[PDB]
């Protein structure tokens, strides 16, 4: 018998600012028990302020890349150098997965960047298909340690002005890049130690209206 | 995961959850489950996620170009047995669907059909669909009035989101509210299921199996 | 559908300063039965590209082919299209990748795991893998079948991270590929005592040497054990 | 399965279908009907497996209609069905499985006998004086011929067949909140809202 | 219709007629002259208005950012043949993780204008292409004709008035081949080029559409305020 | 079901027995398992019947057509290579074991082509149920060129040892005798054992002595003037 | 079912029995099993009996038309086909052939094809299911460079041994021998190397 | 009138449509075949008909597998298609028997297609000659084929305009060697047998191309002349003509 | 279940003296629930009869199945169907499918009128010929039938022996049964007129 999916494990996350986005995920590729790879990313800049990260299964993951840096080619070309929104990105994807659901993949897709408002962006995906929406959205192994905790600390869930014993709800946090930069590294420094298909390198691709920015910082190898 | 609308004499008060899960904790609590087919048409996403958001994206172009060619747009009645088909071919296939495409038009007034992985079309007054169906059926039918305000209609609406909410495991998170009229539907805000809850408890004096 | 039949056991490999070596043993089991003796895996393509086929032999004659046939189609037109319009380790990857992945999909899967070991025009390393998935990375130390985390932990425990690199020298590099052999031969059922080797430069190229055999074991040990610990 | 009885009164037949209408663990709907209409004088009700109903009755309708309008004539009651009996016979050997009972009634002006068919989901035709499909079938079909007469009147048929829905709720376990009745009868296809 | 038939005939002159025929597509068209160096592609297209209301017609086609085409002679032939570049690229692009070399091009192009003359019911490509990039084997420029013949060329032209380009560029050849790694001088030379191909038209910042490649620059299209810094 | 194909110095002797079973059930003590694909190129079958009867049946015509199309008579190959081929493309989901057998101006065979589309050749094969008791006798008796009034005497004797020990195997023992360049004799009912018992009363029943309902007359003769 | 070829200096012998099983019962046991598919390019068969006899006429027929339109195919080129039908019906067909012939300039010469179907060449091969059993005898006693005589007795022995350690094989033994000089089969009965 | 489709017959045993196609060929260049005891020459003579051209840059001889050249004149394109062809089939071959397919039945694929566009009125018969050889292990050989679907052996052959000339030198040449001649020596007469076959068409000027199979120096792969080599053999001819 | 066993079906036949005779019963099951005490499964094609066992709806696909290909003939060849003839096209007609089969027992009956001979034919499932000038028999109370026909059989019956004896075979063998019976319907076939009576016996 022959099962043709796999798995190579990794975690991303995708945080949308209010006039950045920024994804991260951790370079570790991992078949079991044995480490495949340290360092290969599995975050890719996919052209025109749009990032990509199709984590879950790689063998699925990079084909899925592939026919997306096509349809970009093939935009320039057919619409005379239109630029491709994040909003009409997310559509186009969808069919992308959607037409081999009947054989399925099996990965979760978070693409990012900036639309014309110049907001934030964060789309997240079932593999199946689907798409929402989202200020933040974890995905891979290890989210489910990771996103109550940044649900937490950037939308102040759960929390309230003091004195009062919970009949108003502490302010709401206006985002700034630099505290955010610092909030991805701590997050991502405790998910390591807990959870054993992190780890390694972190890659942090920015996104700002001004061009990519390539951030990389490493973490403890434990 | 639960859906339902309902027949007045105002329109479609058409009511849904925004909490949906994977696996047994909580994906999204953020997922909105209304999905504008036409600014004429909301189709309800239940089951299967991708193949009711995806087929419920696809069915607006065929009304898009339904009402180019003929100018006029679509029925209620018309558009479902367009759905009901498609479906129905992938059946044998595997598919997962539970929708309904809520409707009012001039020809027919208000109209729900529920369309399922089947291929049943079923006409009908009061469709709850869902993880937590019977959670809904209650609360909705025990105060059912055909003579009733469009007020307590949204009242009542919540109430049993609220209802499917307390007991399913799967519902909660928040609620969206949309009233479909002739003119089509308008929007009555998102209202946090957390919040809400506190609100009813205090009004109604109910929930007396939950301590103060 | 496609199961393993008449396998080959591990391909190992690591990078250099100033290159790639990369090897394999020779042996095509038939399960216990080591019925083939003599059978080699590493098969160059180009002059400075050696690609080693792991897994099953059978599956492995039809891939054979079709490094032969990519050098033919490339060669084609200029003479200056061969000269530096070559394949690259890089192009060579690519065309492997491809087709398994599609073999894959249909649901008749191309049974190996291979490694792409070469260098640049550009002057640079390359040692990449694919296998029957489809799953592809890069790293400066790779292996595949049972040498995945056999041999693989003693090669990265002399180069790390790709900063050690300069660092390692070729006979270094050398040294650690024959006792990753030996470490084969000895903890691993299916292994022959044959292996092929091949040391890709980028200043003389290829150079392929072949039938070394394992030397410098120890055995002088079991004779001062005996039983399961309870017979002397 | 649910509700489905015929009895051939003398110059009629009378069918009835079930209202409850459960698709999933909870009734969702409770007024449905399943039958349609097929040519003035001939109706067709139908039961068996849940969507494959609704489509494959919708598919009878449009192709016997269509015949008709060929020929400004309509299709004898034993001529449509055949067809019926001829399209689920190339289903139980074609990929996808249809699973429809069906009760074909039509009053005949031309043989001038009120004609009763039964359909089952295999494919065979027969003639009845009465008739029924699944569940309820088991408890009826020895109850209607207890009473019977060769040549009963139009109303002796309805009081009939009311003792036979009075008695099948009593016994089955599953629940059918009364039937919707249909006369097909030479002066034309009614329903009768008395339950 | 005796020996100047449908594309089967021969034809006691050894010819076919269609391909001469086809041939006059081009003459009929727009002048374009191409000119290269070791480190530039320099394409410099003459645009052609059908009347004052109407605009300019595109005569430079991107294919890749690194490879493009521009055409002379009749629209609809044109687009079924760069439709055919662009996608043998993207395809060595995805199969052979290669950029689809100008040279190689051109040989793939020929037999598919050879297939149209093979078949009864076929007809030649009344378009003939220029096409330009640079490789990892540097800058080509090569001259498609509607007969499917591909020659690689130092500068040529193709069009009406392709004769007065060429003397143009008979005399100044030694000069632009010494000139590399200053894109400037290229496309003004080649402006220059055209100047001697006018029908009294002008040299018209709209009227004259630019197209480059460098080693060191991606393809790139000059068009509108882009052209005024070489008129 | 025993049925042998003995092979002596000038020709082929295929014997059978007709006692056709459909499991512990006797349907028919007489059929013939002998068929015929060409007129000196005899065959019988064993296992399932329809997929014998129809397979021979199915190849017999193609040979026949063959055989006009060289003017030639047929080659015992011709029929078997066409067989072997058919069988195969289904992959055994047909089930024969024939026995082709036959002689042509180049001389005797006899061959054996099982479900799959394997084939076999001997002097002496058999094929049925019955097989191994047949197979038991022929080992011992038989020896290298036999005459044919000897060869039809082993043929025979061993589709008997056949009927007594195999339980599916009875009836009477038909007989083809295929000789090169003389007509193949079909002898029928050779040897015929199993003789039924004469009954130890009739049971002849008077009219009515089951009971009647109601009479009408089916009328099958054409529709004609009234 | 044993099958087996040796080189010698001067050609190849093949050597084969003639006991086939299915089951318990021996179909026929003076099967052959040594099957011509050109004139100097022979082969043997083993493994599943119908699924060696099919392949084995699609072989005979692509070789011979290669012979009528560009001369004689090679030993390489008949082991070429075998493998180009195994591997393309690798799923369902359970065929291991020994194709082992005489090229005029290279003398005898030994291919095999697994199950999995794959080109191999060889000093001498085996494969079978009673030929397993010899793989330390043939091993240890080849003599790489035979004479045409020593050559038989060891194959009849080497034979021997598989034989009375397999109940599938048994009965004579079938040789051909392919030297340039011809096609010569030999047979031996039971009693005749039984007493060795 | 027999020109209407490529299936007519003539009642002078003609058939219009393909005699026509030599015409084409006529308007060719100069290409010659030498069939050597070593191995093969092919040679080309290259245009240079504006001087705005790359020379050496162009080539009209490609190899078809790695041990067959194949070099036409006629109709450019058509000969490219022609090739294109044959790398289809001889790729087949070595899948089919992993064996390079023999010069014998290379011969026989590329004839067959080329009289197969004369049996039906879908396509037009090619108008090229096309001249192939190689070295395989039954030897080297030499074959030319017609745009008729013909072909015979050859010890040497030609086409072009100036095709009279060279066949005539080519007879001379087989008259110095009745036991031939080395195909390192053959690079030399290449070159001095397009040169007096361009006398007739000396309007223009030319590069000249050369290219060998050849078992004892190129390993019997097809390979270019180049370097010193190829212009050493341009200044022997020029020394013959002058 | 077995596809034969679902509605049940007998037919026995048996042959005469200048006279054949079929017979069947009239019960139409689905499983346990008898839905129909009467439907013939004996039909005629010309002089030719025809006897359909087997699996409910088989009977009646099958039949018209013969109405289409009788007709091809009778238009063609200007004459009426021999037995021999449409024993051979019924072995066909069951072996066109064997991959999805039929699932039926037909059994011939007819006097051949170019000779004036009986003849009688049996088939099974896949379908062959089984030849008998005996008797041929078929459904699912077969098993029974088989003896109970040998004992009483004897050579040569004349014509209304012939039709006590198939009457009371029949009988015995459907009370014996579950799925056959509730009456039962016997033709006797003559060389010029054939007799059609319902039988009274246990509906129970």
């Amino acid at each position: 018998q022959f099962n043709p999916y796999g798995d190579n494990g990794g975690t991303i996350l995708g945080i949308a600012g209010e006039d950045f986005a920024v994804l991260a995920g951790d370079t570790r590729n991992i078949t079991d028990y044995s480490i495949n790879s340290r360092y290969e990313p599995k975050v890719f800049d996919c052209g025109d302020n749009i990032v990509m990260s199709a984590n879950g299964f790689a063998a699925d993951g990079d084909a899925l890349v592939k026919r997306f840096k096509n349809s970009v080619k093939w935009y320039h070309f057919d619409h005379n150098d239109k630029k491709l929104s994040i909003n009409s990105a997310a559509r186009n994807i969808q069919h992308l997965l959607y037409g081999k659901r009947f054989f399925p993949y099996y990965v979760h897709t978070i693409i990012a960047g900036l639309d014309e408002d110049g907001k934030g962006a964060v789309y997240s995906f079932d593999p199946v298909g689907s798409y929402e929406r989202e200020q933040c959205r974890a995905g891979g192994a290890a989210a489910s340690l990771i996103m109550p905790f940044l649900d937490n600390q950037v939308n102040f869930k759960n929390q309230y002005e003091p004195g009062t014993n919970g009949k108003v709800k502490k302010p709401l946090k206006y985002l700034s890049v630099e505290e955010v930069i610092k909030l991805v590294r701590d997050s991502f420094t405790s998910a390591t130690e807990r959870h054993i298909q992190v780890g390694d390198g972190l890659e942090i691709l920015i996104v700002t209206k001004d061009g990519v920015r390539k951030e990389f910082y490493e973490l403890k190898r434990d | 995961t639960t859906t339902l609308a309902f027949r007045f004499q105002g329109g479609i008060i058409v009511a849904v959850d925004s909490r949906a899960t994977a696996g047994n904790w909580v994906a999204s609590q953020t997922v909105k489950k209304v999905i504008e087919i036409n600014p004429f048409l909301l189709g309800t996403m239940a089951g299967g996620a991708a193949d009711c958001q995806f087929w419920e994206t696809w069915l607006g172009s065929q009304c898009r170009l339904h009402e180019l060619r003929e100018k006029e747009r679509i029925s209620v009645a018309a558009a479902s047995k367009i759905l009901s088909n498609l479906v129905y071919q992938y059946k044998g296939a595997g598919l997962s669907m539970g929708t309904m495409i809520c409707g009012y038009t001039r020809k027919e007034g208000p109209t729900i059909y529920y369309v399922d992985s089947d291929g049943t079309r079923l006409k009908g007054d009061i469709f709850c669909v869902g993880s937590g169906q019977t959670f809904a059926y209650g609360v909705l039918d025990s105060n059912y009035k055909w003579d009733l305000s469009v007020e307590d209609a949204l009242y009542l609406g919540k109430r049993s989101i609220l209802a499917a909410a307390h007991r399913d495991a799967y519902s909660g998170g928040s609620v969206n509210l949309y009233h479909v009229t002739e003119d089509g539907w308008i929007y009555h805000g998102n209202h946090d299921v957390g919040e809400l809850f506190w609100k009813v408890k205090e009004e109604e004096g109910s929930f007396n199996n939950v301590i103060g | 559908t496609q199961q393993p039949i008449v396998t080959g056991t591990s391909v190992i490999s690591m990078k250099y300063d100033n290159g790639v070596i990369i090897a394999a043993d020779n042996l095509g089991s038939y399960g216990s039965l080591l019925r083939f003796n003599g059978v080699e895996r590493l098969i160059p393509v180009g002059d400075n590209t050696v690609v080693g086929i792991s897994g099953d032999i059978s599956d492995m004659q039809h891939i054979e082919r079709l490094l032969k046939d990519l050098v033919t189609e490339n060669a084609y037109d200029n003479p200056l299209a061969d000269a530096e319009e070559a394949l690259e380790p890089s192009y060579i990857f690519e065309y492997l990748a491809t087709v398994m992945y599609q073999r894959r999909s249909k649901m008749n899967p191309l049974w190996n795991a291979i490694i792409v070991a070469g260098v640049q025009s550009n002057g640079d390393q390359f040692l990449r893998y694919v296998n029957l998935l489809g799953v592809t990375y890069s790293s400066p130390t790779l292996a595949t079948g049972f040498g995945a985390h056999m041999a693989n932990p003693l090669l990265r425990k002399v180069v790390d991270r790709e900063s050690d690199i300069p660092k390692t020298t070729v006979q270094v590099a050398e040294e650690a590929i024959v006792n990753a052999m030996r470490v084969l031969y000895y903890r691993d059922a299916r292994s022959s005592r044959n292996f092929s080797l091949a040391i890709i430069d980028k200043n003389t190229g290829l150079t392929f040497k072949k039938n070394l055999q394992v030397e410098n074991m120890k055995w002088d040990f079991a004779k001062d054990i005996k039983g399961y610990g309870t017979q002397k | 399965m649910d509700i489905i009885l015929g009895i051939r009164v003398q110059d009629s037949v009378i069918l009835a279908s079930s209202k409850a209408v459960t698709r999933g663990i909870s009734v969702l709907k409770d007024s449905d009907d399943k039958t349609r209409q097929l040519s003035p004088h001939t109706l067709m009700s139908f039961a068996g497996e849940a969507g494959d109903t609704v489509q494959f009755a919708e598919y009878i309708q449009a192709n016997i209609q269509l015949y008709s309008i060929r020929e400004d004539y309509e299709l004898s009651p034993q001529a449509v069905s055949s067809f019926v009996r001829q399209e689920l016979a190339k289903s139980i050997r074609s990929r996808r499985p249809y699973q429809v009972n069906v009760l074909i009634g039509g009053y005949d002006k031309k043989k001038n006998k009120p004609e009763l068919y039964q359909i089952d989901y295999l494919g065979t035709k027969v003639e009845l004086p009465y008739g029924a499909h699944g569940y309820s079938g088991f408890y009826t079909f020895s109850l209607l011929d207890h009473h019977y007469r060769p040549d009963m009147t139009t109303e002796e048929g309805l009081d009939l067949l009311k003792l036979c829905v009075q008695e099948l709720e009593k016994r089955m376990p599953m629940d059918f909140k009364g039937v919707i009745v249909k006369i097909v009868d030479k002066d034309g296809i009614r329903q009768v809202d008395d339950f | 219709n005796n020996y100047d038939g449908d594309t089967v005939t021969f034809s006691p002159t050894g010819r076919l007629f269609q391909v001469e025929y086809a041939l006059e597509a081009i003459k009929q068209g727009s002048v374009t002259v191409g000119l290269r160096s070791n480190t530039h592609a320099v394409l410099v297209a003459l645009k052609r208005n059908a009347d004052e209301l109407s605009s300019y017609q595109k005569k430079i086609i991107k294919c890749d950012e690194h490879m493009g085409l521009s055409l002379a002679g009749l629209a609809p032939d044109a687009r079924v043949l760069s439709n055919y570049l662009r996608q043998q690229c993207n395809y060595s692009s995805l199969v052979f993780n290669r950029k689809l070399a100008v040279e190689r091009a051109g040989h793939l192009l020929c037999d598919k204008a050879q297939k149209n003359t093979q078949s009864y019911g076929g007809r030649p490509y009344g378009v003939g292409l220029l096409i330009i990039g640079y490789d990892k084997s540097g800058a080509h420029l090569l001259e498609f004709q509607p007969s499917g013949n591909v020659t690689e060329l130092y500068g040529t032209a193709i069009g009406a008035r392709s004769q007065g380009a060429k003397t143009y560029l008979e005399r100044t050849l030694d000069t632009f081949i010494k000139i590399d790694g200053n894109p400037d001088e290229l496309i003004k030379a080649g402006v220059e080029a055209i100047s001697q191909s006018l029908r009294d038209e002008s040299l018209t910042v709209d009227n004259l559409s630019i197209a480059i490649v460098g080693k060191d620059t991606p393809f790139t299209i000059y068009d509108g305020e882009a052209v005024a810094k070489y008129i | 079901t025993t049925i042998v194909g003995v092979k002596f110095n000038n020709g082929v002797v295929i014997a059978a027995d007709t006692r056709s079973t459909q499991g512990p059930i006797v349907a028919d003590k007489n059929c013939a398992k002998l068929h015929r694909i060409s007129p000196k190129i005899w065959c019988a079958g064993a296992g399932t019947a329809a997929d014998t009867e129809a397979v021979t049946q199915l190849i017999g015509s193609n040979i026949e057509l063959h055989s006009l199309y060289t003017s030639r008579e047929p080659r015992v190959v011709s029929a078997l290579q066409m067989l072997k081929q058919h069988l195969f493309k289904y992959q055994g989901h047909i089930g024969a074991y024939l026995i082709v057998a036959g002689v042509d101006p180049t001389g005797s065979h006899l061959f054996s082509i099982h479900a799959h589309g394997s084939t076999d050749v001997g002097y002496y094969l058999s094929l049925g149920s019955g097989s191994l008791a047949a197979m038991a006798v022929l080992e011992s008796h038989w020896k290298q060129d036999l005459t044919k009034e000897e060869a039809i005497k082993l043929a025979s004797d061993a589709i008997q040892a056949g009927i007594w020990n195999d339980l599916g195997s009875g009836s009477n023992v038909d007989v083809c005798v295929m000789e090169i360049g003389k007509d193949a004799e079909y002898l029928r009912n050779y040897l015929t054992p199993n003789v039924r018992e004469e009954k130890q009363k009739s049971y002849k029943f008077p009219r009515g002595t089951t009971a009647v309902l109601k009479e009408s007359i089916v009328n099958i003769c054409d529709i004609q003037e009234e | 079912t044993s099958i087996m070829a040796v080189t010698f200096k001067d050609g190849v012998i093949l050597g084969a029995d003639s006991r086939t099983t299915t089951g318990a019962y021996i179909a026929n046991r003076v099967t052959d099993k040594l099957t011509r598919v050109h004139d100097k390019i022979w082969c043997c068969r083993s493994g599943s009996a119908a699924d060696t006899q099919a392949i084995a006429d699609i072989v005979q027929y692509h070789l011979e038309l290669y012979t009528s339109q560009y001369g004689t195919p090679s030993t390489e080129t008949a082991a070429s086909v075998f493998k180009e039908l195994c591997y393309e019906n690798k799923d369902n067909l359970t065929a291991g052939i020994i194709v082992a012939g005489y090229d005029d300039k290279n003398k005898g010469e030994v291919y095999t094809i697994p199950l999995g179907g794959s080109v191999h060449k060889l000093p001498y091969a085996i494969a079978g299911s009673g030929s397993t059993f010899i793989y330390g005898y043939c091993d240890k006693n080849f003599r790489e460079n035979m004479s045409k005589e020593e050559t038989v007795d060891f194959i009849k022995h080497s034979l021997s041994q598989a034989i009375k350690w397999d109940g599938s094989s048994g009965g004579v033994i079938r040789m051909v021998v392919l030297t340039a000089a011809g096609v010569e089969r030999l047979i031996f009965y039971p009693d005749e190397y039984e007493q060795l | 009138g027999y020109d209407l489709s490529n299936s007519v017959f003539s009642p002078d045993g003609r058939n219009f449509q393909v005699e026509y196609a030599v015409k084409a060929v006529e308007n060719g260049t100069t290409s010659i075949g030498i069939k050597c005891n070593d191995g093969v020459v092919f040679a080309v003579e290259k245009l240079i008909t504006s001087k705005l051209l790359v020379p050496q840059k162009n080539v009209k001889i490609q190899v078809v597998d790695r041990h067959i050249g194949c070099v036409y004149s006629g109709l450019i394109p058509d000969g490219r298609h022609l090739v294109n062809r044959g790398r289809e089939e001889a790729a087949s071959f070595k899948k089919l028997y992993k064996t390079p397919i023999p010069i014998p039945a290379f011969a026989d694929r590329l004839g067959q297609y080329v009289q197969a566009h004369t049996l039906y009125n879908s396509v037009r018969p090619f108008g090229v000659s096309t001249i192939f050889g190689g070295v395989d292990k039954n030897g080297a050989h030499l074959y030319m084929l017609e745009p008729s679907g013909s072909y015979w052996g050859y010890k040497g052959a030609a086409t072009g305009k100036g095709r009279q000339s060279a066949k005539a030198e080519l007879e001379k040449l087989v008259d110095h060697h009745p036991e031939g001649l080395s195909a390192r020596e053959a690079v030399k007469q290449a070159a001095k047998i397009i040169y007096l076959a361009h006398e007739d068409n000396k309007e223009k000027d030319f590069e000249l191309e050369i290219s060998w199979c050849s078992l004892s120096e190129t390993n019997g792969l097809h390979k270019f002349v180049k370097g010193d080599l190829l212009q050493e053999a341009i200044d022997f001819a020029q020394k013959e003509i002058n | 279940s077995d596809p034969s066993s679902i509605n049940g079906g007998i037919v026995v036949a048996m042959t005469g003296k200048d006279c054949v005779a079929i017979a069947c019963d009239l019960r139409l099951g689905s499983q346990s629930l008898g839905v129909s005490n009467k439907f013939e499964k004996i039909f005629h094609y010309g002089h030719v009869f025809l006897g359909i066992t087997g699996l409910a709806t088989d009977v009646t696909t099958l039949n018209e199945m013969f109405r289409y290909k009788t007709n091809l003939y009778k238009l063609k060849e200007e004459r009426a169907i021999e037995p021999e003839t449409f024993t051979q096209l019924v072995s066909s007609s069951l072996y066109e499918r064997r991959f999805g089969p039929y699932f039926v027992g037909p059994v011939v009956a007819g006097i051949n009128s170019k000779s004036g001979k009986p003849f009688i034919a049996g088939f099974d499932l896949i379908g062959c010929i089984d030849e008998a000038k005996d008797f041929i028999v078929s459904g699912t109370a077969s098993d029974q039938l088989f003896g109970m026909c040998e004992s009483l059989y004897e050579p040569n019956l004349e014509p209304e022996d012939l039709f006590e004896t198939i009457s009371q075979a029949l009988l015995n063998a459907a009370d014996r049964d579950a799925l056959s019976g509730w009456g039962a319907v016997v033709y006797i076939i003559k060389k010029d007129e054939v007799v059609k009576r319902y039988l009274k016996m246990r509906q129970d």
